[PDB]
């Protein structure tokens, strides 16, 4: 049997067996419990949605995303999140394939062992292992140097990596994008009077941030031509009828990435985190990282990066130096094109972590 | 195919490849901003159908893989035509020639001929198998019954060329999938996975002095039935590697010319070239494992090919290239 | 078969047939282990690179050069160079010639016996000889008479020789020059703000002690001009991009070899050595050691030398002398043109210690 590659999105769970075309399944991550009392009958009604249908049934549930901040919520509805996959989208028993799991870069121990040990006991698979998210963005772009970037709703990564050894003092986990700018972009659309403040609304927000924002050039500039008349407004339809007109904002919520002070947290921005990690590497090295500049993760899928992170970063490198930012389509998906990439290679099949071994060894053979 | 600006990522065709392109899209019946595309991009979908571009190594691969798909199927075209101009009435029994080159090599052996001795090698294990039984019906025959031989194997060499996840065209076909293939990391991988045994050894360990000059990263010695035969490892992965995707193999299917169309009668992407070598060789083996065999060995006496002259440096070679002084070994 | 001679540099050690242009091989004798955890799988990774490759992938490994203070510090790295040097370098096999090899004058015993036994055990060569790089010298000089100096990172030589015969009671070793030349760039390189203290780093140490350092006529007059406006400054530029700026250091690291109290070693600078060694000979031979004065290695190749080592010697030596420095081109090479002189001349031959010989004689043979 082939084996699978099920990623733990932030998002946006990811899966779809080892190789050698797309994903099968990519849903929403959420679980919601029903807040009304029904009164028709059947009665037809489920304890707790998961997504998709959780998506479709809006406004009568209370959504919860599983993961928050880096970190699962509780393991009862993780458990759930993985049923579901496995066996209503899959279609597929974890007893027939050995497995391929992904994890965040800096997240605390113990999560990895308990995660690792419920999972081989509850669903029984014969083989596992876990790979952090931003290494397998390096096979998905085909580099085996360069600076990896896992971007999702709500924990950023920057991870430097050359050939073909990762660097540990240099490693750096923000908690920026993207929940937090869903939260920031919910903030000031009630400036413009519109209010989504409950928990079903949010995911309306989450669907304009994706589809109708957009990075400057220059702030500055870009806030010059919106003081004059020109329309930079789009008109959103909402699904109650509501047309909602959004301009200035519609610039100021990406641009918290190169600016964090707009939610007034200390952190510094994309722009000076990929310079001061750099910086903390050994002088030779330097030479390569740039122009190996790899972003990865959904939420840089905004327009207008790479060639504002590549304007910021050129001016504060050196001059004269040679600065490329490989930014593909589709990498929302790079994980998984990653992942498939390494599950199929002789002899990583040797380096997976199997039944018989993970028993005699227990939770201590993680590391 | 040169390197795109940085938006996007991938490759872009060369400027002075414009004019090449249009003279090139009018004998395949497609449209040059259609074929640009097939030939920079890997088309998927996500159900959008998006377009995410490759490297630039890949498309030069990509290139040259719709080359050896297009005359790969041109070729199969004609013997299809010539075996339609004279259709059989019927099927049943038959009697066929298999017409191959024999042990054929150089000084410097290249992938082209590692493929022809291994094919040789696969036809002189039914060979010697053929001689064998022929043998023990023959002193059933005389009234001598049954009586004990010791018989020699050759399936070490073919297990080393083969063999899953270990042998060398599985290896080969391994450092494709790896994202940057080295030539370097074939060669140590071949003698990471295969320490010991007799049917392979350093260049340097060669009496050769020609041999002797080739570096232990820059290629092997394999011994088969004709001896201990050196294979250069430069362009090996190069010329293995193919990369017809889904992008390109949907695009000349779709031509508007019907003469191609005729020639072509998700998963896999880049799939399995070293296998291809492997699977229609085994659908030979097994047919002339079923049927009865007559085995007639040419001999070339002399260099120039004239007529009455004996060259007996070059006659002994051929006894020696042909598996006749092995079966000799064996009676 | 062609005899061949491979010199065992402080350096540098340098590789090629006897006769008659140039050596084939020559690299930074470095060998490095990886200081970091490979991520990539291929896995594709040496277990110890050497020179070349161990100065392609600088930053990421741990340089150790197998020779310093002029003895090897151990022979299985020493096995290394030498394996990598016949094999990936000169494609050739010991057994197929005769070896000329090198040492330096005043190095310890047993270690010219270990290295011949090891050797010989090892690559299996049909016949071998050991000459000390000083007196090989001589040859590339064209030179019967005359002090010979072998000058490599890190020990200089003064040895004295007269027409034809060698002088045992005014030979001089001295640990000055150059790898402790290399240690005290980097101690006046921090003075200007610079940090290049990794083992790497001081690889590109090396490389600005070639290019950018020149020496004095005068010291005290060079500092009164240093005081000066005017600029004596080099601008050089660095792999990350930085621009480095040096200009009294510029003059000061290479007058160290006449004034060895800036290290703050004891040690009399290469003019008092000189001088002192000739006033070690008999009276009528002083007279032909000036004006054979030869300079010789890599380390002796800065541009002020040798008129600095002629005016400072004038100044010591008697009145009406005449004193003539002989300094060539091509110094670092100038040991392998004398090696490539001698292996290829009758009858010499038979001066070589073959196998036979050597399996009934052992190590005493030596000497």
């Amino acid at each position: 049997t082939t084996a699978l590659v099920c990623d733990n999105g932030s998002g946006l769970v990811k899966a779809g067996f080892a190789g050698d075309d797309a994903p099968r399944a990519v849903f929403p991550s959420i679980v919601g419990r029903p807040r009304h009392q029904g009164v028709m009958v059947g009665m037809g009604q489920k304890d707790s949605y998961v997504g998709d249908e959780a998506q479709s049934k809006r406004g009568i549930l209370t959504l919860k995303y599983p993961i928050e901040h880096g970190i699962i919520t509780n393991w009862d509805d993780m458990e759930k999140i993985w049923h579901h996959t496995f066996y209503n989208e899959l279609r597929v028993a974890p007893e027939e394939h050995p497995t391929l799991l992904t994890e965040a870069p800096l997240n605390p121990k113990a999560n990895r062992e308990k995660m690792t040990q419920i999972m081989f006991e509850t669903f029984n698979v014969p083989a596992m292992y876990v790979a952090i998210q931003a290494v397998l963005s390096l096979y998905a772009s085909g580099r085996t140097t360069g600076i990896v970037l896992d971007s999702g709703d709500g924990v950023t990564h920057n991870v430097p990596i050359y050939e073909g050894y990762a660097l540990p003092h240099a490693i750096m986990r923000l908690d920026l994008a993207g929940r937090d700018l869903t939260d920031y972009l919910m903030k000031i659309l009630t400036e413009r009077g519109y209010s989504f403040v409950t928990t079903a609304e949010r995911e309306i927000v989450r669907d304009i941030k994706e589809k109708l924002c957009y990075v400057a050039l220059d702030f500055e500039n870009e806030m010059a031509t919106a003081a004059s008349s020109s329309s930079l407004e789009k008109s959103y339809e909402l699904p109650d009828g509501q047309v909602i007109t959004i301009g200035n904002e519609r610039f100021r919520c990406p641009e918290t990435l190169f600016q964090p002070s707009f939610i007034g947290m200390e952190s510094a921005g994309i722009h000076e985190t990929t310079y001061n990690s750099i910086m903390k590497c050994d002088i030779d090295i330097r030479k390569d990282l740039y122009a190996n500049n790899v972003m990865s993760g959904g939420t840089t899928m905004y327009p207008g990066i790479a060639d504002r992170m590549q304007k910021e970063i050129t001016a504060l490198a050196p001059s004269t130096m040679k600065i490329k930012i490989i930014a593909p389509p589709e990498r929302k998906y790079s994980v998984w094109i990653g992942g498939s990439i390494l599950a199929s290679l002789s002899t990583f099949q040797q380096m997976w972590i199997t039944k018989q071994e993970y028993d005699e060894a227990g939770p201590s053979i993680v590391h | 195919f040169e390197e795109a600006g940085s938006t996007s990522g991938g490759c872009n065709l060369k400027n002075k490849s414009t004019q090449a392109l249009e003279y090139c899209a009018e004998l395949l019946g497609l449209d040059q901003d259609d074929l640009r595309v097939s030939l920079t991009t890997r088309v998927m979908l996500t159900t959008t159908v998006i377009k995410v571009p490759l490297k630039v190594e890949q498309a030069n691969n990509a290139r040259d893989a719709l080359a050896k798909t297009v005359y790969s199927h041109l070729f199969d075209h004609v013997v299809n035509r010539v075996n339609q101009c004279f259709p059989f009435e019927t099927s049943s029994y038959f009697i066929g020639v298999l017409d191959i080159a024999g042990f054929e090599y150089f000084e410097h052996n290249s992938f082209e001929q590692f493929c022809i001795n291994y094919c040789n090698e696969k036809l002189q294990q039914f060979f010697n198998e053929r001689i064998l039984k022929e043998e023990q019906e023959l002193y059933q025959k005389e009234g001598l019954g049954v009586n004990e031989v010791h018989y020699v194997d050759n399936q070490d060499c073919i297990d080393l060329i083969e063999a899953r996840l270990v042998g060398i065209l599985d290896i080969l076909d391994e450092e494709n999938r790896l994202p940057q293939p080295s030539d370097q990391h074939f060669t140590s991988a071949v003698h990471q996975k295969h320490k010991d045994h007799f049917r392979l050894s350093i260049p340097r360990k060669s009496k050769l002095a020609i041999h002797r000059n080739i570096r232990d990263d820059e290629g092997f010695i394999i011994r088969h039935f004709a001896g201990a035969v050196c294979y250069e490892t430069t362009q090996f992965v190069e010329k293995n590697n193919d990369a017809l995707h889904m992008s390109l193999e949907s695009l000349i299917c779709e031509s508007r010319d019907k003469f191609i169309r005729e020639l072509f009668e998700g998963k896999l992407s880049f799939i399995s070239v070293g296998n291809k070598f492997k699977t229609q060789l085994n659908l030979l083996l097994d047919k002339l494992r079923s049927t009865g065999a007559s085995f007639i060995r040419c001999i070339k006496p002399n260099l120039k090919m004239t007529s009455h002259h004996f060259e007996g440096a070059q006659i002994l070679s051929q006894l020696q290239c042909s598996g006749m002084v092995s079966v000799l070994d064996l009676m």
